[PDB]
């Protein structure tokens, strides 16, 4: 083996400064995180048929990093588009009557 | 700015004329009489100023 | 020598990319031409006192 | 953090075995009332019977409205709910019984799904009949469209090089702005340039939105969402609320029955709550007998 | 310096 | 008719639409 | 002093006295430090200490999973409709195989 | 040259080859081929996607799918020869459905 | 105008087409006259209707833009830190272990108008090195998002000043190697390391478990100038 | 944007297809030259501005507001041209309630000919 | 080391380097900047090139 580390040469090098960023959750984030966890944390490995868990933390990771802007985004809301119409089968009778 | 004004039956009164410790002075800002009623009115004013109590 | 020439050509290609991106940012897409060969009005507001 | 006589009631606090404890869910006492209320909770959760009537009676300061709020909260938001006071029935635009029926039809919910088709992209050309040309981040398509939304686009002061958003199902037209590709044309332009959208001009999505029967009835009778001149010009002519014919309700019932039979929707029964019913008129009271004994 | 009634040139374009 | 029609920037013949639907070989309507 | 004990747990529904988690972590120490419960019990403690609990159960009644399962229901329904169309079409093929041959 | 490259690019040059000679060389190279040609995994995908209609849980074996691939691959080639001979019998060096239907009605489809 | 833009939010829950046009009695099968129907809107289209904006704001509900920023506390913290670094004057690197978040960062930085940079396996080989060198020179570009798979391997980056860890799954040495891409021989300034780990979630337990193999390599690695 | 306007140029075509405008805007500490397009051009023309009358303009609103003549009477305005502020607005719950009720419901703030607002709006 | 083998000894030989895909060009330009005498060959475009 040929082992050499950074401390072997100490001429001049950048100083590394370790820092930790603590970011709180969001209310919608909290809601969906709990919604996923409370089902996957004690029903997956104890009940139901979702035995496998190698990726059961993968959706938790997706939840944490994504912040449900990828699982489901808010759409452009629009009303129902029902098209049958009441007068679909009523023009014939009135036309015959007239 | 101020609006057009004419002397009315209640134009002489400007504020409850109370104290910081919710104490009624005999005369304060066009106001006199009914000490404990004014104390209750100031209590209600503190209620609305709080904003966390409704109905 | 050939490798030094190749290094020079690589560097000049990189500076060509730089000049092309700066020229693209500075070129704009102006297609207004609000002059025409027709009567046109002008108004000037300023100060003149000599 | 506003608090008003409630919001300390977080539910009936009933056990899964149907035995209520002493202090739980912000509730104390009234064990028999809570047990009966939970029984009614499971009754409505069964979603098999209809037109059932329960009255709870007791002196003041006995949490009757608190109990109603408790059962409403325990049911959850999936089930429709609409609190009511007896005096709200009396109106001047429509007869009282019709308002009662209107609130009846707002107390049952319908969960429906449909596919939303949209077309978004850059404005390229406007050829009159009307054909339009759309440019996306990578795609590009030409669309022929009804002259109504063409006139709407004209009213929407859409310029060249702009980016627009179209809902195909409803003909909804909205301009996002203008592409940043042609952005710094003016030093102080008022229009807010926006980036080009990413993806195909044609897009399909799915929704799971929910509606009540009263909403369907009023939508069928009264269209109040138009965009072209004819639409809102017509809909502003009769602002007053009118009566609703029963045949309209039968037609709506037929269409929702067809929808659920096909298998893209399901029916959700709900709860109607009237507080202080003592003041209701005799006519409404005898109308309730006919209204309840229905399907 | 604000003299005269705000002289405003009325120009024509182009020749 | 259904809203929003897709045009491929070709053909663009609003009045003409057919292939032959003849089963007649010859030209019955014209020469 | 030696023991194995597999470490220990806490469980929800605090009908019991204060959790007494100090002795619990003293004994087990969680060599069971695996995420599958380390991310459960801590989150339960945090939600209990925050009190933001009722809104969870008022939101999960119709949440992501319920809507997803409903979409699965409608997918099953339309797949059954496609099955119905397939059987009708194949039955028509069998009928035409003898009504015109 | 798209970007940094071995000096100057574009060495591909316009070198289009007219058909016929290319067609002849590719058929000559294809004739000597003796192994499987179509992808086997899509084949097993489709054959399993068209087996559950009779019944599910049928299961399969590598020998099976291999034998079906051999049967389908070694049968349509003779059909191709017959279609080509029927095609060049007439003044149509290209293939059209006429001669393939001819081959079907001379090889005894029923 | 401003209040009606900022307040008209509600939309109908249901609407039936073919009744909006039928209300005024004009359809493809109607009792109105031939030219009367067209003259109706020919006289009415020229109207300077001042309610079209109200109708549009009563028809389509755009779900805002800042809500995407609000939903992600990591996004808010990253925006604050990026603004602070811009005020100081610096360059930043962001490392992500998932490809499904790079688009979110791209659109967020486009919304903030920051000069971002991306590196992923979807890109080719030739472009990667030249774009990396172009990032190394100049100072206009201040944001670089890099995937974990293509970012762990050694690359020359000395112009960078800060590395931000969006997440860390299992890094016995992966994290140290990734943070060393900015920390090169030619870096005259120091090295800044920031870890974006939220609390009360899986990430805390994952980081706690990952802090187990560090002492292992500490015990193993003891060679050098003995 | 507020400052002492110095020069105004408008280039509009008669029986043409386009217009143009150039402005010189100067404060006590700096000056910059800008060119207008369409909206601010008509806003400037409709609200008569000369070399002596001073102005405020918003980018998103596009509205042109008079800020009083410096001459032809106040000293030259100071500070940077750009000014970012916040403006507050108070709206009583009933007015949001009515504004979303109907496409013509805004007029009910003045005429008041509304009522029986559907419970599905509250 | 390669320069030492080239100069101190008479053997050069065809050597092999196996590096991640994103380091091929880095190695190439390192060879160009230092010890450019060696004749370097790359490997892109497996089907034809
Ligand atoms: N078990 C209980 N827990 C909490 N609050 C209660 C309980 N019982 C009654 N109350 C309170 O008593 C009040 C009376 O409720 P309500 O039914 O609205 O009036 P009344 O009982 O006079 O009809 C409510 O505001 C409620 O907060
Ligand atoms: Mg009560």
């Amino acid at each position: 083996l040929l082992r050499r580390l950074k401390a072997d040469v100490e001429k001049q090098m950048p100083a590394k400064y370790e820092h930790i960023v603590y970011c709180k959750l969001s209310k919608r984030q909290r809601f969906l995180y709990d919604d996923f966890m409370s089902r996957a944390q004690t029903k997956a490995t104890l009940a139901s048929g979702n035995f496998m868990s190698i990726v059961n933390c993968l959706m938790q990771l997706r939840k944490v990093c994504n912040h449900p802007n990828l699982f489901e985004v808010r759409p452009i809301l629009t009303s129902f588009v029902l098209e049958h119409c009441v007068a679909s089968d009523y023009k014939d009778v009135e036309r015959t009557l007239l | 700015l101020k609006s057009l004004s004419l002397i009315a039956a209640h134009s002489h009164i400007t504020g409850l004329g109370l104290d910081e410790n919710l104490q009624p002075r005999p005369t304060s800002e066009g106001m006199v009489g009914q000490l404990q009623a004014r104390r209750a009115a100031g209590v209600i004013l503190k209620m609305v100023q709080n904003g966390t109590i409704a109905g | 020598k050939l490798n030094i020439l190749s290094l020079d050509k690589f560097k000049e290609q990189e500076v060509w990319k730089k000049e092309n991106r700066l020229a693209l940012q500075k070129r704009q897409k102006q297609k207004f031409q609000p002059n025409e060969t027709i009567l046109q009005f002008l108004s000037t507001a300023w100060l003149m006192t000599p | 953090t506003r608090t008003a006589a409630h919001t300390h009631i977080k539910g009936l606090g009933l056990d899964e075995s149907g035995v209520a404890k002493r202090v739980e869910g912000g509730f104390v006492g009234q064990i028999e009332a809570r047990e009966a209320c939970g029984v009614i909770v499971d009754l409505i959760k069964a979603k098999k019977m209809s037109g059932r009537a329960i009255l709870l009676a007791g002196g003041p300061s006995t949490g009757k409205t608190a109990l109603a709020l408790a059962i409403s909260q325990e049911l959850g938001p999936k089930v429709p709910f609409c609190p009511l006071v007896g005096s709200e029935l009396y109106s001047v635009e429509v007869k009282k019984t019709e308002t009662l029926m209107e609130n009846f039809r707002r107390a049952i919910g319908l969960r429906i799904k449909e596919t939303k088709e949209v077309y978004e992209g850059e404005v390229t050309e406007l050829t009159p009949e009307v054909i339009v040309g759309l440019k996306s981040a990578k795609g590009t398509k030409t669309l022929r469209l009804d002259p109504t939304i063409y006139e709407s686009i004209q009213r929407e002061k859409v310029s060249i090089g702009d980016v627009i958003y179209i809902e195909a199902n409803t003909g909804a037209v909205k301009r996002v702005g203008r592409s940043d590709a042609y952005a710094t044309e003016f030093d102080l332009e008022t229009e807010e340039y926006v980036p080009l959208p990413k993806g195909e001009v044609h897009k399909k999505k799915e929704i799971v939105q929910d509606v009540t029967l009263h909403d369907l009835d009023v939508a069928n009778a009264r269209p109040q969402g138009g965009q072209d001149v004819i639409s809102m010009m017509g809909q502003l002519l009769k602002p007053k609320k009118t009566e609703i014919t029963e045949k309209l309700r039968q037609e709506v019932n037929k269409v929702v029955a067809k929808y659920i039979d096909q298998g893209v929707a399901e029916l959700i029964p709900g709860v109607l709550f009237i507080d202080e019913v003592n003041m209701l008129d005799i006519e409404i009271f005898t109308y309730l007998n006919k209204a309840l004994e229905s399907n | 310096e604000g003299p005269e009634q705000l002289t405003s040139r009325n120009f024509v374009t182009l020749y | 008719k259904a809203l929003v029609e897709e045009i491929d920037k070709k053909t663009y013949n609003p009045d003409i639409y057919f292939t032959s639907l003849d089963p007649q070989a010859r030209r019955y309507t014209s020469k | 002093r030696t023991k194995s004990n597999e470490s220990r747990q806490h469980l929800r529904r605090p009908l019991k006295r204060p959790p007494l988690l100090e002795q619990i972590i003293s004994g087990g120490l969680r060599p069971k430090l695996t995420t599958l419960e380390k991310s459960q019990l801590d989150w339960a403690s945090y939600v209990d200490r925050a009190g933001l609990n009722d809104e969870l159960v008022l939101h999960n009644k119709d949440g992501f999973l319920a809507r997803q399962e409903f979409l699965q229901r409608v997918g099953s329904a339309e797949d059954e409709r496609y099955k119905e169309l397939r059987r009708q079409q194949l039955a028509q093929q069998l009928q035409q195989d003898s009504e015109a041959s | 040259a798209r970007k940094s490259a071995p000096s100057t690019g574009g060495v591909k040059k316009p070198h289009r080859y007219k058909p016929g000679t290319v067609a002849l060389r590719e058929i000559r190279r294809f004739q000597k081929s003796t192994e499987l040609l179509i992808r086997k995994l899509p084949f097993q995908r489709l054959v399993r996607e068209i087996a559950q209609d009779f019944k599910t849980d049928l299961r399969f074996q590598s020998s099976a799918i291999g034998a079906l691939q051999e049967s389908v691959e070694a049968y349509l080639v003779s059909l191709f020869e017959d279609t080509n001979l029927a095609a060049i019998h007439a003044k149509r060096v290209t293939i059209m459905p006429k001669e393939i239907q001819l081959a079907r009605r001379l090889r005894g489809e029923r | 105008r401003k209040i009606i833009d900022t307040f008209a939010v509600l939309t109908p829950s249901a609407v039936s087409l073919d009744m909006r046009k039928l209300a005024l009695g004009l359809n493809d099968d109607s009792s109105v006259g031939e030219n009367t129907r067209l003259k109706v809107m020919q006289n009415c289209f020229e109207v300077s209707n001042p309610l079209h904006q109200l109708q549009t704001k009563l028809t389509i509900a755009f779900p805002d833009k800042s809500l995407l920023q609000y939903d992600c506390g990591k996004l808010q913290k990253l925006a604050i830190l990026l603004q602070q670094l811009k005020d100081n004057g610096h360059r930043a690197l962001i490392f992500t272990q998932m490809t499904k978040v790079l688009d979110v960062l791209e659109q967020f930085l486009n919304y903030h108008g920051y000069l971002y940079m991306r590196l992923d396996g979807a890109t080719k080989i030739e472009d990667r090195q030249i774009l990396t060198e172009r990032f190394n020179t100049d100072s206009r570009i201040t944001v670089f998002i890099l995937s974990s798979r293509s970012g762990g391997l050694g690359i020359n980056l000395t112009g960078a000043d800060t590395v931000i860890f969006y997440d860390s799954d299992w890094n016995p040495a992966m994290d140290k190697q990734c943070q060393d891409r900015c920390h090169r021989i030619g870096q005259t300034r120091d090295v800044h390391i920031y870890r974006f780990v939220s609390e009360h979630t899986i990430e805390s337990n994952i980081l706690k478990k990952a802090n187990q193999k560090r002492q292992l390599d500490n015990v193993v690695i003891q060679e050098g100038d003995f | 944007i507020e400052g002492e306007v110095v020069e105004i140029q408008i280039d509009r075509s008669i029986t043409g297809g386009h217009k143009q405008g150039k402005l010189t805007i100067k404060t006590t500490d700096m000056e910059t030259i800008y060119e207008l397009g369409n909206k601010m051009i008509d806003g400037l023309t409709k609200e008569k501005v000369l070399a002596g009358d001073v102005i405020s303009i918003d980018k998103a609103s596009g509205k042109i507001t008079k800020l009083g003549r410096s001459f032809a009477f106040v000293q030259c305005p100071e500070g940077e041209l750009q000014k970012r502020k916040t403006v507050v607005h108070t709206v009583s719950l009933h007015e949001i309630d009515v504004i979303n009720s109907r496409t013509q419901g805004f007029l009910a703030l003045f005429t008041g000919d509304t009522g029986e607002i559907r419970s599905e709006v509250r | 080391l390669l320069a030492y083998l080239a100069c101190e000894k008479e053997n050069w030989g065809p050597h092999l380097i196996v590096v991640p895909t994103s380091v091929l060009l880095n190695w190439e330009m390192e060879f160009k900047r230092f010890a450019p005498g060696f004749k370097v060959l790359t490997y892109y475009g497996s089907p034809q090139q």
